């Protein structure tokens, strides 16, 4: 099918640079026009720009206009994005769009990626801390248990979490990040399992961190408790 | 042209044919005695071209016909074949020797500036050409007309990928069915008025012929009035 | 430019019912607009393009409507999957403006939560910091208050709060309220409960455990 | 005037209202019309279509 997978994200300074690529794939990139669309938390969804099929018409939102530079290469369909001059309204998480039926430049999008989130800031990156909530009496409800993981005070947003690889998706909330008074951000992922596949089943979370590099697995034992 | 009817001889005398490297390859349309119209992607640098008027059927001899020889081509000088085949698609055809204007040859009216936008805002025109009747088919050997309604930009830019340039305009059906298709390229797409028919297109290009979606692309000759009256005036 | 104005910014309703939003051009857009439906976490996804047409793989249960500057999307027979943003477009101009969005949310029955606590790790406490995570499990609906008792006594000023989104399958909530304290206050008490108040539960429920003991 | 049904012209319309024509024409008997002043004016259809 098609897809559209975003890179090149991150957090930079004010006044710095990164470059964003878009490779798509599962159709004809050559026959259809594609755009590069954030969403702003404060404002909503907005157009940021487009290319046309062969980087004939290119168009610009008038706050970018002068600073980011749109790009496509159809021998490798990949589309760019060359963002320039950065100030800290740019914070956003930037999709990818590619036009429907005809492929016009003047078309709405029928498929978007998955985003590359951009903060635009001077704090400097921040590793996570992963801290088990482990099971114990005190977290059960009639063969019912709780367990989870802590993730700490890390800069900035965003951290993935999954479970045992992948494998266990069932009855997982990973609860969004919360703001310290020290500026670093925290969440907590936990999962319920049958109180009775304690101690033989095991439970490990993967938690990911991209522009601190981190890779974390952690075995949630009981708390004998 | 796909889905046109039959031209009675003398319906449409400002048509003109193109000869060269292929017979027949291209339209066109007299502006004087000495001067022909054209598409500039019809002729290159480089080019051996005559120009045959008064014609209805192409392989018959009907003793109407005026051949005469290219000595000058004159295309647009924002047309640039590297970057865009049909941006400023227009050219001028001057003869060796000046016709002469009779009922079988008889030059196209043209407006001004302000008027020729006017005239094609009516909504119907017609075009003809001696091209390919089907999509990758046959030629036309009697000229074929065909009426033309004119659909909006806003309708056309998001029919297509390729971009329309504010000097285009399209034209067509929706079903299809009725379109202009290659070979037609070069020729007028004339509106009437009150019996007096004065031109307003060249038939450009558009993606394959008479499809749904769709539409064929015309040239704006109102952007290029000024232009054309300057450099065939005697 | 062009300024489009959604509406409601936010609505709920019960499953099986049928939802209408509303979307309004400042200008006439004829018939150039999008309907997009975007699910937390996910990116958005077509729906209905040319103000009535359908995308393939939609299903019948989506239908646009409208025409020149007042729109409308409805959902025939609202299903708990639906729960997202819904956003309008057009696509007239090259600036292509979005609307505001609608937030659908889903009304269901009353569902107390499970109650669940979590004492600090020694990992943790070797730190210097020590983090007491209570966990609300599957509640419906989002109001729900928690107080934390440290020696039976109310703390206050020292806990924060987070919410998940509405689940996909059965319409419920979560939510997750840590206490964080340091070692040198953590150990300065014994008894770390947790209170909760919730439309479903008779009585407030309390868990506590006892620092040393776990 | 000119913007209601082009002020009664054929042709072409001006206000100072006054018709013109265009080439190989001349203004039909001083009224807002045109008549053939060439004997093969432009975009005319003279061979007869009969038949
Ligand atoms: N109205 C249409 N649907 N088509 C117009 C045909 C335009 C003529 N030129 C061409 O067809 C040259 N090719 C083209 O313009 C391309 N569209 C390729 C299509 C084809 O090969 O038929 C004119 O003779 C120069
Ligand atoms: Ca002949």
């Amino acid at each position: 099918e098609v897809q559209l997978v975003e890179s090149g994200g991150g957090l930079v300074q004010p006044g710095r640079s990164l470059r964003l690529s878009c490779a798509a794939s599962g159709f004809i990139f050559d026959d259809y026009a594609m755009h590069w669309v954030r969403q702003v938390p404060g404002k909503g969804l907005e157009w940021v720009s487009g290319i046309s099929w062969n980087s004939d018409n290119i168009g610009y939102v008038d706050s970018v206009k002068g600073r980011f530079t749109i790009s496509r290469d159809n021998a490798k369909n990949s589309l760019y994005l060359q963002m320039n001059s950065l100030r800290i309204e740019d914070t956003a998480l930037y999709y990818c769009a590619k036009a429907f039926g005809s492929g016009s430049y003047y078309n709405g999008f029928d498929y978007w990626g998955q985003g590359a989130l951009v903060t635009v800031s001077s704090a400097s990156t921040k590793g996570p801390s992963v801290f088990p909530l482990a099971p114990s009496s005190k977290s059960t409800s009639g063969g019912t248990a709780a367990l989870g993981c802590l993730v700490k005070d890390y800069f900035p947003e965003p951290v993935t979490v999954s479970w045992n690889s992948g494998a266990l998706t069932s009855g997982v909330h990973t609860f969004p990040a919360v703001l310290q008074s020290s500026g670093l951000y925290s969440l907590s992922s936990v999962v319920t399992v049958p109180s009775s596949s304690l101690g033989t089943q095991t439970y490990i979370c993967n938690v990911n961190h991209k522009p601190s590099n981190t890779k974390v697995d952690k075995r949630v034992e009981p708390k004998s408790c | 042209v796909v889905g046109g009817e039959d031209a009675k001889p003398g319906q449409f005398p400002w048509q003109v044919v193109l000869n060269g490297k292929v017979d027949a390859f291209c339209g066109g349309s007299i502006v004087n005695e000495k001067w022909i119209v054209t598409a500039a992607h019809c002729v290159e640098t480089g080019v051996k071209i005559t120009v045959v008027a008064g014609e209805h059927n192409i392989e018959e001899t009907e003793h109407t016909e005026q051949k005469r020889n290219v000595i000058r081509i004159i295309p647009h000088h924002n047309y640039n074949a590297a970057i865009n085949k049909y941006n400023h698609d227009i050219a001028l055809l001057e003869l060796d020797e000046p016709l002469v204007l009779n009922s079988y040859v008889t030059p196209i009216c043209i407006a001004d500036k302000e008027y020729t936008n006017i005239f094609l805002k009516f909504g119907s025109g017609y075009v003809s050409g001696w091209g390919r009747v089907f999509h990758k088919g046959r030629s036309a050997l009697v000229l074929q007309y065909l009426r033309v309604p004119l659909v909006d930009r806003a309708t056309c830019l998001r029919s297509t990928k390729f971009t329309i340039y504010n000097n285009m305009f399209c034209a067509g059906f929706h079903e299809g069915g009725r379109d202009s298709c290659q070979g037609d390229s070069g020729g007028p797409h004339v509106t009437e008025v009150e019996g007096t028919s004065f031109l307003t297109g060249i038939i450009s290009w558009g993606e394959e012929c008479a499809m749904k979606g769709k539409y064929g692309i015309y040239t704006k000759v109102s952007r290029y009035v000024n232009w054309i009256k300057e450099k065939t005036k005697l | 430019d062009i300024q489009m104005t959604q509406s409601p910014s936010t609505l709920s309703a019960s499953a099986g019912d049928r939802v209408t939003i509303s979307c309004r051009a400042s200008q006439s857009i004829s018939s150039w607009l999008a309907w997009y439906q975007q699910k937390p976490g996910k990116a958005p996804k077509l729906l209905i393009y040319k103000a009535s047409s359908l995308e393939s793989g939609v299903p019948s249960r989506f239908s646009g409507s409208g025409s020149g500057t007042e729109f409308t999307l409805t959902i025939s027979s609202l299903q708990p999957d639906d729960f997202a943003t819904y956003y309008c477009q057009e696509y007239n101009s090259y600036i292509r403006t979005f609307g505001q969005g609608t937030k659908v949310e889903i009304k269901r029955t009353v569902a107390a939560p499970s109650v669940f606590i979590f004492p600090p790790s020694d990992e943790q406490l070797k730190s210097g910091t020590a983090s007491v995570v209570c966990l609300l499990n599957n509640f419906y609906p989002r109001e729900a208050k928690v107080q934390w008792k440290v020696d039976n006594a109310l703390q206050s000023g020292n806990s924060q709060e987070s919410v998940t989104e509405q689940d996909s399958k059965d319409s419920t909530y979560s939510l997750s309220s840590t206490l964080t304290l340091s070692k040198a206050d953590y150990e300065k008490h014994k008894v770390y409960a947790c209170e909760v108040t919730h439309q479903g539960l008779s009585s407030p429920v309390t868990k506590s455990f006892n620092r040393g003991e776990c | 005037t000119c913007n209601i049904k082009n002020g009664r012209c054929e042709q072409f319309c001006k206000n100072s209202v006054v018709c013109s024509c265009t080439e190989g024409y001349r203004l039909a008997e001083n009224q807002k019309s045109c008549e053939p002043a060439v004997p093969f004016p432009c975009g005319r259809v003279s061979v007869s279509q009969t038949s």
